[PDB]
């Protein structure tokens, strides 16, 4: 995407100083797409459900990235949280090739 | 109606009535002295105050009074 | 020397039907409220004492506060050791100074058995207090474990949807059966149900916008909401009697804020003049946009605000208006459907109407609604909906069997009734207040019915003495009131009867009478007349007469 | 030095003689959102008699005492009514009521008054009724000028100064007999 976290800290800064009514970034709109990207294709193979972090940016004050969760409950089973590893992985590297 | 888990609670001039305490001779003078009692104790503040300062307080009012 | 756990008590269905809920007594005792169609509201009128209260009032609160200052002063010079909270131990700071306390230390000390009272049970009309025993000066209590019934005018349920045995209930667990009482996180990942639509579309119909959102928490709702379209460079105009709520979320909008008088519309149109005409300050530069706040109803004077008024400023001058209405949502109105219904105006001309369903539908959270265009971009700017927890279900239920319930569709002639009971309740009551010789506010509709008490010494005494008759009340003072004007408020509710307003009309007679408290002029009568009269009279001709819609002043 | 992000620091005078800084944007924000209790009931119905009244009442209870002088108990009573209103206008400054934030920590309530418009109704009225007492005190009975002359500097000095407009917005710290007040 060619572009640093401090560019789009310095550019959201100056954005809320500046007081402007538009606050668009397209960058972050690709990485975003891109990651429900890799969410949607590990959902519709396999039966699997993983989400990402969702923030606002125009709210923040400090300076944040988009990044990918995933979380596990106690009444899980170790084998299909294995197996469920094992997918996601699949998908990510899936994903990620075609370079 | 319907009865319920109420409790009511007799008004003064009932209990006086049905209790038979009304005595003419010797209750108008225990009405005065009711009324002078409660109109001079609610309207000034000695219902929020600590009971040595409220002592006080009368003793000052009440010298005031003999002078 | 602490709460103890009280066991439920068992009894007949009957009973406990009887204790939540009241049956009626005659056909005769409804009253059904019509429309305006949007004649001019006239100018409220109030009444006053005469001069001595004042003076008297004046006296006692300069003498608490020398008072107060005398003993601080002389304890915090010489008892040292009895006083470590107020001093620093070894290089820290206490957690408060002394003198933004003063006034909780010094007068509301002594007052402190009068605001916080535990309860147990379902509020209803009769509602389950616990014993308590003072030791000191209101300092710690002992509990010796003893309950009685006393009866309840400061509860917030003034349709009487607080029961422990009806289909609500019946809704809520078959909801909790079905759905368990966990959810899943933020509105925005994972947590929104069928059931959370089902009560967007079912809000937003019953209100008659066309598209809604609704969240967990009212204040919570009212402190997120501003910051999501207003900037620095932006204007706020609002009353100056809105709720806290309203001042928190402006304050961490950042746009500026100006100010008009209660119930003055010459002013206001003057300040828009001038700040429309002036600019942004330093640099008069126009404004990028001005909002309007204002309340539907006002909980502390039981007043209506005029919307047709604003309607048209803001159509005229190009401006925004936005509407709080949770004391009004349910309970006022022809039907039921809030301040635009009685008025006759269109739902289309306001911009945004909030509202919780705390006080009249029985279940907590609140909602907002709007068009289309402007909720599909507030579902994305929102910071409540992405970072925060979401409803609960039995909640939902309660809420969704309320609304069904009051729009006609599950049952046939139930909220009508309600609706009835408690228009009659509140008019025969305010109507026989103010004949007896006492004074009252509001608007001859309003659920909300303050009398005045203006002793400081005089509440208390009300407090405990109605307590003694068995009947619980609030009592408010300062500063959240004028010095002068202390009162006590009356929430009427449509579980109460007749023969119990009776019943409290008789006691409050006989305690106003002992404390000096019905002072009334001719500005309180239509026939301009002082009125003093006897009791079982107006007991007698009241009911009838209150149907009348001349009686009234305002 | 490290430089805070959001800086609200109070500052203390520099020199015998000084003003207060003007405020800025978000204190005038904080201090229009919600009104003010101190100077509102200066305004409202009954507030003026009051005055009259607890003059009526001092000049009698000193009065009361038989072995008081005339022009001695006069005397007693300005000594009450001006000590006790510089103690209440000018003595004291802050709220007692939290407001947001620190706000009005650094005026009196002569200053808070109605919201800083000056010559105002109120203001005539505090600043008319010290000079009628004085004038009927001279005038009452008779008097030497040994205790006249102190008398009329303690009431120009604590009653009439501090009301004149180039007091207002004014803060005098000696190095050592006062301390330093913030600006
Ligand atoms: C018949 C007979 C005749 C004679 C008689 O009896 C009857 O007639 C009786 C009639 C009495 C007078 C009646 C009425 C008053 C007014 C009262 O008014 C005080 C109100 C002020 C505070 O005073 C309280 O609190 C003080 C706290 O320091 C106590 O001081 C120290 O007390 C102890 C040592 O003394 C030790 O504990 C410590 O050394 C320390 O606590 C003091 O005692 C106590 O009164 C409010 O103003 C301040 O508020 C802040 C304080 O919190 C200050 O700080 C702030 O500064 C920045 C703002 O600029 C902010 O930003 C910062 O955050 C923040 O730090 C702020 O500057 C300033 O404005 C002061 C007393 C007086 C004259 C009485 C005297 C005694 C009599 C003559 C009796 C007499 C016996
Ligand atoms: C041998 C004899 C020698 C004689 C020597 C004479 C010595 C004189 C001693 C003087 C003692 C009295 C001096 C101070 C007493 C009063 C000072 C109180 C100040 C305490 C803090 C004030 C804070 C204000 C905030 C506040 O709560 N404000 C208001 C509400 O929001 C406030 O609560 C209300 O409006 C009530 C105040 C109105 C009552 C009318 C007062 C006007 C006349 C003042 C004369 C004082 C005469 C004292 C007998």
């Amino acid at each position: 995407f060619g572009y640093t976290c401090e560019q789009l800290f310095e550019t959201m800064s100056a954005l809320q100083k500046k007081s402007q009514t538009n606050k668009f970034i397209e960058p972050y709109e690709e990485e975003e797409k891109f990651l429900q990207s890799i969410v949607d294709h590990a959902l519709i193979n396999y039966n699997v459900l993983i989400t990402r972090n969702t923030i606002v940016l125009k709210q923040e004050t400090l300076p944040i990235v988009p990044s990918l969760k995933i979380c596990c409950n106690a009444a899980m089973s170790p084998e299909e949280l294995k197996n469920a590893c094992e997918s996601v992985k699949q998908s990510i590297l899936a994903c990620c090739q075609e370079s | 109606q319907h009865k319920s888990s109420m409790v009511y609670i007799p008004t003064t001039k009932e209990a006086k009535r049905r209790n038979g305490k009304s005595e003419g001779i010797l209750n108008t003078i225990e009405e005065v002295v009711e009324k002078l009692y409660w109109t001079y104790y609610i309207h000034l503040p000695f219902y929020l105050m600590a009971s040595f300062d409220s002592f006080f307080l009368h003793v000052f009012f009440l010298t005031i009074f003999s002078l | 020397t602490r709460v103890p756990l009280c066991e439920p008590e068992e009894l007949p269905d009957d009973i406990q039907k009887e204790n939540e809920y009241g049956t009626l007594d005659s056909p005769g005792h409804l009253y059904q409220v019509k429309s305006r169609h949007g004649k001019p509201l006239p100018e409220p009128v109030v009444d006053t004492p005469p001069y001595y209260i004042s003076l008297l009032t004046y006296l006692n609160y300069l003498i608490l506060i020398i008072l107060g200052h005398v003993h601080d002063f002389l304890g915090m010079t010489f008892q040292k050791n009895k006083h470590l909270d107020l001093l620093e131990h070894d290089g820290l700071a206490p957690w408060f100074s002394n003198f933004e306390s003063f006034y909780v230390r010094r007068i509301k000390m002594r007052i402190d058995d009068c605001f916080s009272r535990p309860t147990t049970g379902v509020p209803g009309r009769f509602i389950r207090c616990i014993d308590r025993i003072s030791h000191n000066i209101n300092e710690y209590f002992t509990y010796s474990g003893a309950v009685y019934p006393c009866m309840n005018l400061s509860s917030y349920n003034y349709l009487g949807f607080a029961q422990s045995k009806g289909q609500c209930t019946d809704a809520a667990l078959e909801s909790v059966d079905k759905y368990s009482i966990q959810s899943g996180g933020p509105r925005a990942q994972i947590g929104t149900t069928d059931l959370h639509i089902k009560a967007e579309k079912l809000v937003a119909r019953f209100i008659g916008k066309e598209d809604a959102l609704v969240f967990s928490m009212g204040y919570g709702t009212n402190a997120n909401l501003f910051n999501a379209f207003l900037d620095k460079k932006c204007l706020v105009i609002s009353d100056e009697l809105n709720h806290t709520s309203i001042r928190t979320g402006v304050r961490l909008s950042g746009a500026a804020v100006r100010t008009f008088k209660h119930g003055d519309m010459v002013g206001l149109e003057k300040l828009i003049r001038e700040q429309i005409v002036l600019g942004q300050p330093k640099t008069n530069r126009p404004w990028k946009k001005i909002l309007i706040c204002a309340e539907g109803l006002f909980s502390m004077e039981g007043t209506l605000c005029n919307l047709p008024k604003l309607v048209e400023l803001k159509k005229k001058y190009k401006c925004y208006l936005f509407i709080d209405e949770a004391h009004s949502i349910g309970a006022m109105g022809p039907t039921g459907r809030g301040v635009c219904e009685i008025f006759g105006v269109d739902p289309k001309d306001v911009d945004i109407l909030m509202g919780t369903f705390t006080k009249s539908f029985g279940a907590a959270g609140g909602y907002i609604a709007a068009d289309q265009w402007i909720i599909d971009r507030l579902r994305l700017d929102l910071t409540t909906v992405s970072y925060s927890e979401s409803m609960p279900a039995p909640v939902l239920a309660q809420t969704i069997s309320s609304l069904q319930t009051i729009s006609g569709e599950i049952c046939p002639g139930q909220g009508t009734e309600r609706l009835q009971r408690i228009a009659f309740n509140s008019r025969y009551l305010r109507l026989a207040l103010q004949r007896l010789g006492f004074i009252v506010y509001g608007v001859a509709d309003s659920p909300v019915i303050p009398l005045l008490l203006y002793c400081p010494s005089k509440m208390p005494a009300f407090s405990r003495m109605m307590l003694q008759r068995r009947i619980a009340v609030v009592v408010v003072a300062y500063p959240a009131t004028p010095l002068i004007e202390s009162r006590v408020r009356f929430c009427m509710s449509a579980s109460l009867t007749k023969e119990d307003i009776d019943y409290l009309l008789r006691h409050v007679s006989e305690v106003g009478d002992k404390l000096n408290l019905k002072s009334n002029s001719g500005k309180s009568s239509y026939d301009g007349k002082r009125q003093r009269w006897d009791i079982e009279e107006v007991i007698r001709r009241t009911p009838e007469d209150c149907k009348d819609d001349k009686y009234f002043v305002n | 030095t490290t430089e805070p992000v959001k800086d609200h620091r109070r500052r203390r005078a520099a020199a015998i003689i000084s003003h207060v800084e003007p405020e800025t944007f978000e204190d005038e924000n904080d201090q229009q959102l919600l009104p003010n209790m101190n100077a509102t009931w200066v305004d409202q119905r009954g507030a003026w008699i009051i005055h009259v009244v607890i003059i009526i009442l001092l000049k009698l209870f000193y009065n009361l005492f038989p072995g008081v002088t005339t022009e001695w108990s006069w005397t007693l009573t300005n000594m009450t009514y001006v000590i006790g209103s510089y103690v209440m206008f000018h003595l004291i400054k802050g709220t007692p009521f939290d407001f947001n934030g620190g706000a009005y920590d650094n005026l009196t309530m002569w200053e808070q008054i109605d919201d800083e418009t000056l010559y105002t109704p109120s203001r005539k009225f505090l600043i008319s009724v010290p000079i009628a007492l004085f004038l009927v005190s001279t005038h009452y009975a008779h008097y030497d000028l040994k205790l006249f002359s102190w008398n009329c500097f303690l009431t120009t000095f604590g009653a009439v100064v501090p009301k004149l407009p180039v007091t207002h917005r004014l803060r005098i710290s000696i190095p050592g007999i006062t301390g330093r007040a913030q600006i």
